[PDB]
């Protein structure tokens, strides 16, 4: 659900992926930021613009501060460019995103 | 002492050797009666262990696949219904692209036409 | 003589007993390994039926299990395909839209 | 995935080998919908042959909205779309079975969900 317009933090996130293989993301809230029900995850192509580019996407986990989603490996991108987590709010506003990784 | 004493004595240890060995056959039979029932009770002691281990065996091979079969019918499930959303957002996003894109190849298409 | 027939007697009388005990003590044996045989044999019969009695108590459950599990990860699969064609060919239509903004762009700046 | 870029001449399509016979003209506007689809014996299914959703008026077969692959076990035969897999548009829209060479073999008189 996206348009045409770092209270998020990504950890444990690798630089490479294995090809193929479920992929688990992680990570905590800050600043007393709370979720809500349409918050995304997505993974996106390093330098993207909008959030309609998401390549794949999945709404967050509702509550151990740690939260986690599951990346099946057909939600996977299967080429070599660099790509990115990006927790989007309901309101279109990246609230966070994590360093760049590739599979391979 | 004389001949005809000991065919007297002869008769006796016939009836005798014949009830002794009488007894012995009594002796036999109780014997055996015996032996029968410790051999019918060490093969209940097996029959025991045989079918209710098998029979545990089985409970347990069930219990098993049920088990599994309904975690799996669990995240396979929970799995759909985040596949449903992600099929209708890219399904939608993708038949406003082809729109696009055929919007653009027509500006392009009348740009170089002048 | 009788005293020496009597005599005579006595011992294949004794003889005989002996063998009479040791052919009894064979037969018990052979009884005894006829009635082992037969009680293995009629306990491990009723035990298949018992078996096969418990085999049914939950194979109503198993099987309905069974088929949904099927169809839904039949769907799955269907998902899968259908998932990973939609996700690589947007990726490909962002690219083919990105490119061609920028043509149009130089042509209207040419 | 399925479909091509290419452009389909109308002499390299053929829409009456594969017979859909369930096209209602409204199809039910919620729920799933089942395509029932009829071969003619005018070639030999395969595997990897596909049934799409195409807008009427598509170019290519690149553009389907979503597809199924055929399903194989011979007349009769039966998909089932889930509703997610369905448009949620007015536009008209049509069936199409088409062969692992990207062949057209079959294409439903146009409907709306």
């Amino acid at each position: 659900p996206g348009s045409t317009s770092s209270q998020v933090i990504f950890n444990s996130v690798e630089k490479f992926y294995i090809p193929g293989g479920d992929v688990t993301c992680h990570y905590t809230f800050t600043q007393h930021f709370i979720p809500r029900r349409k918050d995304w995850i997505g993974i996106f192509r390093v330098g993207w613009k909008t959030t309609r580019e998401y390549y794949t996407f999945m709404w967050v986990t509702l509550p151990a501060k740690q939260q986690e989603v599951q990346f099946k490996a057909y939600y996977l991108p299967k080429d070599d460019e660099y790509y990115q987590f990006c927790y989007v709010d309901e309101d279109g506003v990246v609230r966070g995103a994590s360093i760049p990784f590739q599979f391979r | 002492g004389s001949e005809f004493s000991l065919v007297a004595e002869l008769q006796e240890k016939l009836q005798e050797e014949k009830a002794k060995f009488l007894e012995q056959l009594e002796e036999q039979e109780k014997r055996k009666n015996e032996e029968m029932q410790n051999v019918r009770t060490s093969l209940i002691a097996e029959q025991q262990t045989n079918f209710n281990t098998v029979l545990t065996r089985e409970k347990m091979r069930k219990e098993n696949i049920i088990n599994d079969l309904s975690d799996k019918l669990k995240s396979t499930m929970q799995q759909q219904e985040r596949d449903k959303d992600l099929i209708e957002s890219l399904s939608e996003d993708r038949a406003r692209l082809l729109e696009e894109k055929k919007k653009l190849e027509e500006e392009v298409s009348k740009l170089r036409s002048s």
